[PDB]
């Protein structure tokens, strides 16, 4: 809850009523980024309960507000130690400051809906309004999908919760549709939003070219704007398909071990040619990845990505390039070589990943003037984020 | 000395004591510790160690429960036929000693006949001290569990404290040149494991049960860190009459000299001329940069307490201006520390904050504290990034620079590495800000 | 010539008609800085004569102008190899470009005066105009003295040549007075300026407090503005004398070996208490300094300074602090200690330079509430340069 | 391959041949070379070596002129009673061989009876070639002057090329692990001298006359650099039939493997498992950063030619994208180099500029070449400072960073140091520009 769902909120002080060690362990371990200068990644607040405490919470709440005068939203989490009256303390703090709001936190969904949803009203409501639910903005995924929605002329009322604001998530109850990215984290939010306000839910997939195109087409079909989705799909296909197919030709038949397992498995086999099952690559977390590194198998981080975002068409191409770079590394073949063998295949000079990968393709593929390698900057979110902030400015002037 | 006047924490500098206990345990050969708490605690401590070293280490969990401990021990001993030391570490929500007594009589003799298995407890409450206190109590608990009187030995005990594999490599080089054999606690050089062609080799600690047993028969104990190993040295002195020398942490030239003098007094071994030439090489490198670039540089330092104090002393010797020293836990021994008293006496422009968090540094910078350099670990990286103060990565964890564990901060090689790294960080900042960057020609 | 006098010109392409190895050897070895982004320090131009040439000059001259379109001034130096018609080539280059001027290089003084001096005419001439001659702006010395002159209401027509422009040095014949910083380098310039235009000469000293104050007083006496010099001297004394005396108390009786020998020697003994004559410090160049480093003696660079500028009152205090830092380093005493000696004086903890220096002073000096250590930024020229560029802007508006 | 289309030079990459000859000479024990030219030539070469190493070296001058050479030799032999090798180096405006013949019969036998003094000439015109060719011709001249046939030896000749003391330390470590004795040309580890308490120790070279004499009796010669030592190896092969292996420069894992294979073939010594373990440590460090940060990084490289080519090959192995390779002199052997041919064949986006200056890089950046990293020495630092491209300091001279001479760029330790240094330079640039700097947590 605190470590996955609550934290991606960008303009909130998340203070844990408990010891420092729990607040420390989850700090700077995630990649939920935001356009609020990553405030949710840079600062972490604990009440610092000591043995004597087993007054303090009220004072720590005031201290955090004082240190960060531009933050007016607070979420107080109760840890294991403090289970042995936070609500009243929060009311007193709100009364004394007078311009701040405090939230006392599956469970985080019930808590937010029964406490915060419905208390704020949007000033402007577009023709087509959605709630993006279950997205937590790993390396810029939320901003990728917002760009896709903006180019469709769709206003995203709120994202739950990645790069999301407190007030938007309180305004969540006035959307025309809910689009659900992750269900295992935010099913109840959508079910109860439908139960209380009759807001339809549309499950979508943001990974791949066909799953994402179909998701965009369903979203457009709901709003009767199918032509905009078709134009987006055609443009993104023309831009990124030759680059993706360049890697798909060199990744046909490679094996991946998965330790984002069904959001990925079918699209990986269909669009990258990989066989999901010694594997050629393992998709896992950082510590298991470092474990399997000792076995000569590369890994891509399945939780935080490597060179993300992996969402969108360009993100899919970045994912393919990451796979291809890990699999076809010349250092991989150098590490598997035993130089102490009496007849060891010791060479000099260099090799490239392209040299290794082109041994697997045919001459027609190898000399294609259509397929080319990925042509994108190291940070692909800077241009998407600048586009997103320009659409917000343009939409604000029209209003 | 400043004590934090805020009750809450913003951006803690250390984690809880069980994490320090687990880090102490992973330095022992054939030791896999079971943490009697949530699986998430072990997951986050393993992630933190993986962040520091980029290596996976084996730590087990009980998934809270006295009988769950028994099942966890059974499962661990079944699934790891090489583990010999099985420490049980308690946590927030957590009589494991009597349960272990029953286990060594019922489960081990029956299910694992002929298997050498040692069970011990490390009680680590998470709301009393910090990971420094946890490391200190874990080292004491291991030494207490294993130390046994035997035939006298010519070795000394070197309780290094919570240090990097490069620090251990430097300390062992110094001892080898001095011709001194030691029971080094702990041998963490194997934390850095190779990417082998055919046979996989995983990260592990190299301190054996024999070393911990033989700690009782040493000529003496040198505990480099007063807050990370003084408890074990005091236990050894109190039970087996092993004389103990506490400190100094050999950061810089002078403290390394004092460390080598302590070794020479313990062992009777003279300081040789090779150490004189290595010390002179470090001093020549330091003389290249000292009064040209290092003098009058304003420094903020936070690290493990002993390392932070030693870094402050080394910076003062280099003619720098330490402005802020952050000691991130509530230890009551800092005020009575003779090194801290000396810092108060002869470095009056240095503010020492005990029980500090990163907000102490960040708010002091906000209110107008001008700094040229920071010495600290990677959890404070965003102060450096956002306020444009260069930082040299020292301590635990340093996860945003590559391979910092392989370099020493102790010894003469550590002094040279520290001084040249501080100079180079300053040079890169001078070039980034175009601040007299033309001056880096004929120094 | 090409290495000491000509190069400090900030807006000129200094192309050497000769091999690359001579142009390389003196590049990035000096500390003549300028407000033109150190163009004279960043770029060096050679004709690159090879064995075949033992046409190319014209092409390399055109190439340099093409690469640096904002530079319209060129100085062509003949090297040893090219002794075996540069003037004609320079004329044709000027004719073809049409907006550039080329100068064909004791000797460089005669060459500049007989060709370039007298051509350009000053746009504005103030009441009091000087030529600052013999100053080459090491670490910002020229900017220090310009600040002093600006606060006196004196316009500096040109500096020869440190942080000097080509056109200003061509305008050298319309100054009311010439002030001499170095005579061994620029005696002839001012002798012939007096011979041709009757411009009076005033030898000055920029180092120390008494020599600099007397220089300022002489300059003011020439222009009848003595009160401005007195105000400057009083302000700078009040600001920097307690800081200088802090170091002079701790440097009384120390010995300095000189290997800037007479522009320094008397003011060093008088104002810093040092005895110029094992020495405690040696003033020399970089290579001899590194030689004597092996003998346990620190050095301050006598040619390029250490933490310069050493000119001005604040520069004098910076010089004193550099001396005191080198002499009283705890590393100096650590390096002189033989740790392999049986009864070696091995200690732990730390020492400071202040602890070592205070062992030499009395209690009345040690507990003075008047004397304090130097309080100045690492780069002291940034504020002086910003003041200089503000006075130039203000003088533009009035004109 | 690009050849510079400008006749003039802007910002040369190398100095003249006499400087390279003097640098080769200062690596010999009891050698003080007299440069038959201006005082300024020797002053600037000594200043350049002092910039690189921060150490003073003894090089003599004749000040200009055969009688001047004779007087200079007399004065040098009077004022230095330890010098044995006295090479005379010619320069721009300069029968030193005939005079030297006369001197060895008239001056040395009479004025210095019983003193072992060797006089040789190194002719180094400054309008042909560069400091690389000057170093090559100086090494050839020393080997030719001293090599003498004797009883056969089990040693090999390792002509390292113009390398750093850290490179020599790494190469000697590799040879010692492989159990190979060598005549190392040159032993420059003593360039780094200590700041001793009482006695003064000055920087010098450790290559003796005995090593240069014994080069004729070796099993074989391995010249790491084709442009900095192939002439001496070819002379040895042509005169004394000493088999010569030219290259590869052991930059990176693969080239170090090829170097160790060449050593094993020359000597018959097997490659041991300790080198396997050290290579694996380097490979594990490289695997931590390779496809996360190093892949697809756009790199410009300039250095000494062999080092620059090897760095390009290592970067290509690391999945980086070398864009520009600058070879700063007019050598005609670059086009026929098989390494350069391989770079043309399989690195298609790499432009190789021969006879280049720093304006090649700077103008290519001006016209739109986007780079993430530069590998080059300190004379090109202002391109990095002004165009905001991070640079890793490699080669000669590196005077704007502290102690770069003490780290290797050769061997497996050199490969690890290079990869981690490029990673850390990129990390510091990412933090300075705030370019995905949050990503440096859980890599
Ligand atoms: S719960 Fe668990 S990580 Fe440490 S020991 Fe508790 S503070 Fe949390
Ligand atoms: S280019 Fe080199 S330094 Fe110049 S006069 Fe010639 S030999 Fe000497």
């Amino acid at each position: 809850a605190k470590h996955v769902i609550g934290t991606p909120m960008k303009d909130v002080i998340h203070i844990s009523h408990g010891p420092n060690g729990c607040t420390y362990d989850t700090w700077q371990t995630k990649r939920y980024i935001s356009d609020n200068d990553n405030f949710q990644l840079k600062y972490t607040f604990a009440t610092d309960v000591k043995e004597k405490h087993v007054g303090l919470l009220k004072k720590s709440m005031h201290e955090a507000f004082d240190a960060f005068p531009n933050i007016k939203r607070m979420t107080v989490y109760q840890t294991c130690t403090t289970a042995l009256d936070v609500d009243a303390i929060a009311k007193e703090v709100m009364e004394e400051r007078g311009d701040v709001d405090v939230f006392v936190c599956h469970k985080i969904n019930i808590a937010w809906l029964n406490q915060k949803v419905g208390t704020v009203e949007p000033d402007y409501l577009g023709e087509h309004v959605i709630n993006y639910v279950g997205e937590y903005n790993i390396q810029g995924d939320q901003e990728v999908m917002i760009d896709y929605f903006n180019r469709m002329g769709i206003q995203v009322l709120s994202t739950f919760t990645g790069n999301g604001s407190y007030d938007s998530l309180r305004m969540m109850h006035r959307a025309h549709l809910n689009v659900l990215e992750c269900a295992r984290s935010a099913e109840y939010i959508c079910d109860e939003l439908r139960a209380r306000y009759g807001i339809p839910r549309l499950d979508i997939d943001g990974f791949g070219f066909e799953p994402l195109a179909n998701s965009l087409r369903k979203v457009a079909l709901f709003f009767g704007i199918e032509d905009k989705a078709e134009a987006i799909i055609a443009e993104e296909y023309a831009k990124w398909k030759p680059q993706l197919d360049w890697y798909k030709e060199r990744l046909k038949g490679k094996k991946v071990c998965l330790w984002k397992l069904w959001h990925w498995a079918h699209a990986i086999e269909e669009e990258m040619g990989l066989k999901v099952v010694k594997p050629d690559i393992i998709f896992t977390g950082k510590r298991p990845g470092e474990f399997v590194k000792k076995h000569g198998v590369p890994y891509l981080n399945a939780h935080a990505y490597h060179n993300g975002p992996y969402k969108g068409f360009e993100g899919w191409v970045r994912f393919a390039r990451d796979i291809y770079n890990a699999i076809y590394s010349p250092m991989r073949q150098l590490a598997a070589l035993d130089i102490s063998a009496p007849d060891a295949a010791i060479t000099s000079g260099f090799r490239t990943a392209k040299m290794n990968a082109d041994l697997t393709v045919s001459d027609e593929v190898k000399f294609s003037e259509v397929l080319h390698e990925y042509t994108g900057k190291y940070d692909s979110i800077a241009e998407i984020r600048a586009r997103n902030q320009a659409y917000a400015a343009e939409q604000k002037a029209l209003r | 000395v400043t004590q934090k006047a805020r009750e809450g924490t913003i951006n803690p500098i250390f984690t809880c004591q069980p994490a320090g206990a687990q880090f102490a345990s992973i330095g022992i050969k054939d030791c896999i510790g079971i943490v009697h708490g949530g699986q998430g605690c072990v997951m986050f401590v393993r992630l933190l160690i993986s962040q520091h070293m980029k290596e996976s280490f084996e730590i087990a969990s009980s998934s809270v429960a006295l009988d769950r401990v028994e099942t966890a021990v059974e499962v661990l001993l079944t699934r790891y036929p090489d583990v010999k030391v099985v420490p049980i570490i308690t946590t927030c929500s957590t009589d494991v000693d009597g349960l272990l007594s029953k286990l060594e009589d019922e489960l081990l003799p029956t299910k694992f006949p002929g298997r050498e298995v040692h069970l011990l407890t490390v009680h680590c409450p998470s709301f009393v001290g910090s990971m420094i206190t946890g490391y200190d109590k874990a080292v004491h608990d291991f030494v207490k569990k294993f130390a046994t009187k035997d035939e006298p030995s010519d070795k000394i005990n070197l309780i290094t404290g919570w240090v990097n594999p490069g620090d251990v490599k430097e300390l062992k080089h110094l001892l080898e040149v001095m011709e001194v054999k030691a029971n080094v606690l702990f041998e963490v050089e194997s934390f850095d494991s190779p990417l082998m062609p055919d046979l996989e080799h995983h990260s592990h600690g190299s301190t054996t049960i024999e070393d911990l047993r033989d700690t009782a028969n040493a000529k003496g104990t040198i505990a480099l860190n007063r807050y990370e190993g003084m408890k074990a040295a005091d236990y050894l002195k109190k039970k087996f009459k092993v004389p103990a020398v506490i400190g100094p942490t050999p950061v810089g030239i002078r403290n390394t000299d004092a460390f080598l003098k302590a070794v020479s007094e313990m062992t009777g071994q003279p300081i040789p001329a090779q150490l004189v030439k290595e010390r002179g090489l470090a001093l020549d490198a330091i003389a290249d940069i000292g009064h040209m670039f290092l003098a009058d540089k304003r420094v903020a330092i936070y690290a493990n307490p002993d390392l932070a104090i030693g870094l402050t002393e080394f910076c003062l010797d280099l003619e720098m201006k330490p402005k802020l020293l952050l000691l991130g836990d509530d230890n009551s021994g800092y005020v009575k520390d003779p090194r801290v008293l000396a810092l108060q006496e002869n470095a009056p422009d240095l503010e020492i904050v005990t029980n500090a968090d990163f907000w102490d540094l960040e708010s002091r910078i906000q209110q107008g504290l001008e700094l040229d350099l920071i010495l600290g670990h990677s959890k404070g990286r965003f102060i450096s990034i956002d306020y444009k103060v260069p930082m040299v990565r020292v301590g635990f964890p340093t996860y945003d620079r590559a391979g910092m564990y392989r370099h020493p901060v102790l010894g003469y090689g550590g002094a040279m590495f520290l001084a040249e790294t501080m100079a180079n960080t300053l040079f890169a900042d001078m070039e980034a800000k175009k601040n007299k960057e033309w001056i880096l020609n004929v120094w």
